């Protein structure tokens, strides 16, 4: 099947500093920009961040930005606030082992 | 030799070749007859003394 | 074996071409290229 790795395990940056998340998938051929990013605050249900490689869905603040193609994908966030403290995921809708990311718990300094 | 010429030392080919009967017992006899005739031909000409 | 070839029980004097002899193999060897990674067939047959 297709299993992706989400590193670092837990980010730690101060507010006002850009935070970069990398989600890489172990695929011989790749995913071809068929990746999505998710946010799960404790309590309520998770909310989508970005569908596809770069484009954002309706209702997403300008603080989220996505990048990467082929096999390496990097997500960058600018101007962090207190509401950004949540577990971040990444799923690839390319093959049919439909699964989520390994789990990243970003921390605010 | 039919077995080597027709079949490349394969067991299955020989097993299928046995199904045809005696198509080489006749072929292997004409050549021996020709060889015996050739051996007699040279003797009928020179061996006269 | 000559009697078996002639399909009889009494063979007359002469020289006969009975059969053929061949040398049997000793062992079997196998040679393949050095490849270890698995083929990515799951992407082809499982496509979104």
């Amino acid at each position: 099947e297709v299993v992706m790795t989400q590193s670092p395990a837990s980010l730690s940056v101060s507010p006002g500093e850009r935070a970069t998340l990398s989600c890489r998938a172990r695929a011989s051929l790749g995913i071809s920009t068929d990746l999505a990013w998710y946010q799960q605050r404790p309590g309520q249900a998770p909310r989508l961040l970005i569908y596809g490689a770069s484009t954002r869905a309706t209702g997403i603040p300008a603080r989220f930005s996505g990048s990467g193609s082929g096999t390496e994908f990097t997500l960058t966030i600018s101007s962090l606030q207190s509401e950004d403290s949540a577990v971040y995921y990444c799923q690839q809708y390319s093959n049919w082992p439909l699964t989520f990311g390994g789990g990243t718990k970003v921390e605010i300094k | 030799d039919c077995t080597m010429y027709i079949c490349g030392d394969s067991t299955e080919c020989s097993n299928l070749l046995l199904q045809y009967g005696s198509f080489c017992t006749q072929l292997k006899r004409a050549l021996t007859g020709i060889a015996v005739e050739q051996d007699k031909n040279t003797q009928e000409v020179f061996a006269q003394v | 074996e000559t009697k078996c070839t002639l399909k009889s029980f009494t063979v007359e004097k002469g020289i006969y071409q009975t059969s053929n002899f061949r040398v049997q193999p000793t062992e079997s060897i196998v040679r393949f290229p050095n490849i270890t990674n698995l083929c990515p067939f799951d992407e082809v047959f499982n496509a979104t």
